């Protein structure tokens, strides 16, 4: 990954569960 | 105090009703389960995932 997008992904932080995406 | 609650509001960890000793609740195995497989007409074999 390029420092830009490891900025980027540095910046953004019971039946129901969180499917992981394709 | 006894036992307390998370942010679901249902009881997490409850201590015994005379010994001081504290055990956690964590839910066992309830998630849901998929098939995977192809059409009927090339063949019938099935995948199981979790």
């Amino acid at each position: 990954r390029s420092p830009i997008e490891d900025l980027l992904f540095n910046k953004v932080t019971k039946g129901l569960t969180v499917l992981p995406p394709l | 105090q006894q036992f307390g609650r998370d942010i679901a509001d249902t009881t997490d960890a409850v201590r015994d009703p005379q010994t001081l000793e504290i055990l956690d609740i964590t839910p066992c195995s309830f998630g849901g389960v998929s098939v995977i497989t192809p059409g009927t007409n090339t063949s019938n074999q099935v995948a199981v995932l979790y």
